[PDB]
Parts: structure tokens; C-alpha cells; sequence
């Protein structure tokens, strides 16, 4: 539940330009200076933009920042594969008296056609129920870009407790895979009629369902 | 040689404490405001705390109050984070970062400028976990109507609660290679790992062909073979 809202991912082809928006309220972006950070895989974040639209030395003019009301935008032109990174906006929040970050945006520089994920959802095995445990396993494969959002539901209601989801990573065929697991007790598994794994990828959503009665 | 180097991290058990250090070099440390920021693997940046150049002004996120204290020793170019009563939710890489410059201009006037987090350290890993060597519990992921679509059915093995990495998985002793997808492990909040390995096979072969996952975990010297079949 980040105070600032970024899209989880954006993409474009090499040479093209992209924007990343960050949205907040009057207590943060509306009345405080925004900075942007780039985080290459495995590294610490690097400052891209400060004071809404200034670049530190060594940051090329391909990167730019702008502001309108309670939103800010990072622009990147002339996309290179080296720009692939997670991008974060940050500012001070006057109501919290705290630094607040957006949730991050993964930037993919398209190196292949976009691909939809295949989703498979397995219920707990009877053997596992005999061990007094219950794991629902949602498997997600063959997708690109490498970003998905996973949401679980019990009889249509959101469930957040007991969810563990991996970071997507490359398969041998150069698409991505991820998995999400929902941990329940045998009792809470048997007491609902339906559990669902909902996977969102580039605007499209696939939802799979299982039930104890199967 | 402008540099921030974090240290003092490592593995600790829940409830214990840890003291992080951030050594500053290549600039006048005592002229700058400083932050701590953390990041759990695969998650977003989470700000922890800030402290003024002189040490008198501090702010921190609500969730660490009463437990974490930011301080600094300007004589030793060092920023500290005392972390008591650690929980699994505090597992993360911890970074320090430099922000506000305070200076006197050539006429002797006091000036300052916020730059955001303009210089970052390389981070230090903090792991709040009692995990130690443990072999996995292996459960079948049975093929069914729900794991099937037309002539293609998926089945697999759930490999639960092991430490440390890695686990390797083969099927029918490595004779079955096509359609084998072994997924990257999830690192749980307990510090144990789990993974799944799935194979896609012909739906028509489910009654006939036997499928066995071979799970190898060298750190615990455990091996498991498990036949995976449809459930009655």
C-alpha cells in the first residue's frame, strides 16, 4: 500500500521513448519536491532526477522529469537495453513526516514479442492435508515482459495473509516464469467453497479456481 | 573516493538485536544529512530514518519506533542504526544515503540544499531467521481436469521447507527431459525455501505412463523419489 502510485511496469522498443507516472496527494507530491531513482538489477538505487526536474552530473539529458499538481512523470527517450531497471519516485510527506516511495516500475526494453502467461493452479494434496498443512500452488510461465501481478481470493474476497510470490526470472526459452503460494490450515481450506489465483499481465487477466470438493 | 560502506548486518534470530554502521569517506560527513533505507528482495524501497548533520533532528517510519534508533558520530565519519527486537518483517538489504548539504558561502552566510538521496552505499544484508540445514518435504501435484487442457496435462512435485539452496529435480531419473519446468524457489519469511517442479505430458498417457520426480538436496544429504499419479 504505497503512499505514491506507480504502474508496476512499462515497456518500449530500443530507440523509443517511455514515460513513468507517479501519483500522490497534496501532502506529498502536491507540495514537496520529487526525486527519481534508477535501480539496475542487484545494485543500489542511483539518483536520476531531484527537485522535480534537475539532473545530477553524469545523468544524460535522455532522462527528464516534470510535474503537474499531485502527479509527476519521468521521461526516458532513446531507450537502450542498459536502461532496463526498476524506477522509483520519492518525496517527503508532510502529514506523515516521512520519506515516501512509490512501489517501483519495471522498465523493459523489448527484445522479443510480448507473450501471455500460462497459469496452472494446484490444490493441496490429500497427503499434505494429512501433515496438517495446505498449500495452493499457482504456476505462471512463458510470459514477457517479466512482470505480473498476482491476487488470491477466497469465495471472491481478497486474501493477503499467507501469500508468498517469487520474482519472475528467465527460462531457457528466454521468457519468464514465476510462482505464488497460498498457505492455509486444513480447516480454512475446507471451510470455503472456492479459492482463486488471479494473474494480471500487461492488461490481461487470467483467473484459475480450485475447490476442496474436487 | 566518495563512498558509503554499510556493515554490521548478517543473520540473527527473531527478538535479537543488531547495530548497523555506515562509514563515510571522500567528503565532509559532518556537513550532511543522512538516511537509512531498506529493501526486501523483490520488493520496493522502504525509507527507515533520517538524521540532521549535527545529530539533533531525527525522523523514522512508525513501524520501527521503540525498536530502531538512528544516530551518528561525526568524529568517526559514521552513521548508525541500532535495531532491537528484530522480526522477520525487518529482513532486507539496508542502505545508507547522503542528502542535505550544509555549508557557509564565501561571505560567511549559512546555506543548505536538499539533493534527495544523492549518494548511496552498496547495502548490507540483514536476515532475521532461525533457519538451518533442513531437507524438504515432497508432495505430489496430481494431474487433474484443472491442470489439463485438451491433450496436454501438467503434473508435478511440491518441494517444501528446505534450507539452504539448492535443490535439483529430475524426472524418471533424467530420462524425461521434454516439458520439464523446475521453478525458482520462493524464500519464505521463516527463511526456508520451497519450489515446484512441473512436467507437461500427454493427457492420454496419464493412465499408462509412470512419472517419478527425483528430488536431490545435497546440503542435508537427502534424496526423495515420488511417483505422481491422478487422484482417486
Amino acid at each position: 500500500q504505497s503512499v505514491l502510485t506507480q504502474p508496476p511496469s512499462v515497456s518500449a522498443a530500443p530507440g523509443q521513448k517511455v514515460t513513468i507516472s507517479c501519483s500522490g496527494s497534496s501532502s506529498n507530491i502536491g507540495n514537496n519536491y520529487v526525486s527519481w531513482y534508477q535501480q539496475l538489477p542487484g545494485t543500489a538505487p542511483k539518483l536520476l532526477i531531484y527537485d522535480n526536474n534537475k539532473r545530477p552530473s553524469g545523468i544524460p539529458d535522455r532522462f527528464s522529469g516534470s510535474k503537474s499538481g499531485t502527479s509527476t512523470t519521468l521521461g526516458i527517450t532513446g531507450l537502450q537495453t542498459g536502461d532496463e531497471a526498476d524506477y522509483y519516485c520519492g518525496t517527503w510527506d508532510s502529514r506523515l513526516s516521512a520519506v515516501v516511495f512509490g512501489g517501483g516500475t519495471k522498465l523493459t526494453v523489448l527484445g522479443q514479442p510480448k507473450a501471455n502467461p500460462t497459469v496452472t493452479l494446484f490444490p493441496p494434496s490429500s497427503e499434505e492435508l494429512q501433515a496438517n498443512k495446505a498449500t495452493l500452488v499457482c504456476l505462471i510461465s512463458d510470459f514477457y515482459p517479466g512482470a505480473v501481478t498476482v491476487a488470491w481470493k477466497a469465495d471472491g474476497s481478497p486474501v493477503k495473509a499467507g501469500v508468498e510470490t517469487t520474482k519472475p526470472s528467465k527460462q531457457s526459452n528466454n521468457k519468464y516464469a514465476a510462482s505464488s503460494y497460498l498457505s492455509l490450515t486444513p480447516e480454512q481450506w475446507k471451510s470455503h467453497r472456492s479459492y482463486s489465483c488471479q494473474v494480471t499481465h500487461e492488461g490481461s487477466t487470467v483467473e484459475k479456481t480450485v475447490a476442496p470438493t474436487e | 573516493q566518495v563512498q558509503l560502506v554499510e556493515s554490521g548486518g548478517g543473520v540473527v534470530q527473531p527478538g535479537r538485536s543488531l547495530r548497523l554502521s555506515c562509514a563515510a569517506s571522500g567528503f565532509t560527513f559532518s556537513s550532511f544529512g543522512m538516511h537509512w533505507v531498506r529493501q526486501a528482495p523483490g520488493k520496493g524501497l522502504e525509507w527507515v530514518a533520517v538524521i540532521s548533520f549535527d545529530g539533533s533532528i531525527k525522523y523514522s517510519v512508525d513501524s520501527v519506533k521503540g525498536r530502531f534508533t538512528i544516530s551518528r558520530d561525526n568524529s568517526k565519519n559514521t552513521l548508525f542504526l541500532q535495531m532491537n527486537s528484530l522480526r522477520a518483517e525487518d529482513t532486507a538489504v539496508y542502505y545508507c544515503a547522503r542528502d542535505r548539504l550544509n555549508y557557509y558561502d564565501s561571505s560567511g552566510y549559512y546555506h543548505y540544499k536538499y539533493y534527495g538521496m544523492a549518494v548511496w552505499g552498496q547495502g548490507t544484508t540483514v536476515t532475521v531467521s532461525s533457519a538451518s540445514t533442513k531437507g524438504p518435504s515432497v508432495f505430489p501435484l496430481a494431474p487433474s481436469s484443472k491442470s489439463t487442457s485438451g491433450g496436454t496435462a501438467a503434473l508435478g512435485c511440491l518441494v517444501k521447507d528446505y534450507f539452504p539452496e539448492p535443490v535439483t529435480v529430475s524426472w524418471n531419473s533424467g530420462a524425461l527431459t521434454s516439458g520439464v519446468h523446475t521453478f525458482p524457489a520462493v524464500l519464505q519469511s521463516s527463511g526456508l525455501y520451497s519450489l515446484s517442479s512441473v512436467v507437461t505430458v500427454p493427457s492420454s498417457s496419464l493412465g499408462t505412463q509412470t512419472y517419478i520426480c527425483n528430488v536431490n538436496h545435497k546440503p542435508s544429504n537427502t534424496k526423495v523419489d515420488k511417483k505422481v499419479e491422478p487422484k482417486s
